[PDB]
């Protein structure tokens, strides 16, 4: 679950620039995933 | 087998080990106390007569 949070000047596109993703959590789960689905938070 | 002394090397909080380019270790962390040692080799050369 490598993680890296970065400042950003506006909202066009992904800047130009090298930001390494620093190792934060692993997990020992170990199970077969081939799809995946996000969240959304609906007030 | 070596000395160990104090570091200023900046270990990341995941990093445990220090490699040289012939992948021998040069820094360790302390297992118990979170430190980080530095590892020389002892004191070597060549004798002439
Ligand atoms: C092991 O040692 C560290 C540092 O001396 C200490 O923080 C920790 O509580 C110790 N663990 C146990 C189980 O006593």
């Amino acid at each position: 679950i490598y993680s890296k949070h970065t400042p950003i000047n506006l909202e066009r596109d992904l800047p130009q620039g090298f930001s390494a993703l620093e190792p934060l959590v692993d997990l020992p789960i170990g199970i077969n995933i081939t799809r995946f689905q996000t969240l959304l938070a609906l007030h | 087998t070596g000395v160990l002394t104090e570091s200023n090397k900046k270990f990341l909080p995941f990093q445990q080990f220090g490699r040289d380019i012939a992948d021998t270790t040069d820094a360790v962390r302390d297992p118990q106390t979170l430190e980080i040692l530095d590892i020389t080799p002892c004191s070597f050369g060549g004798v002439s007569v």
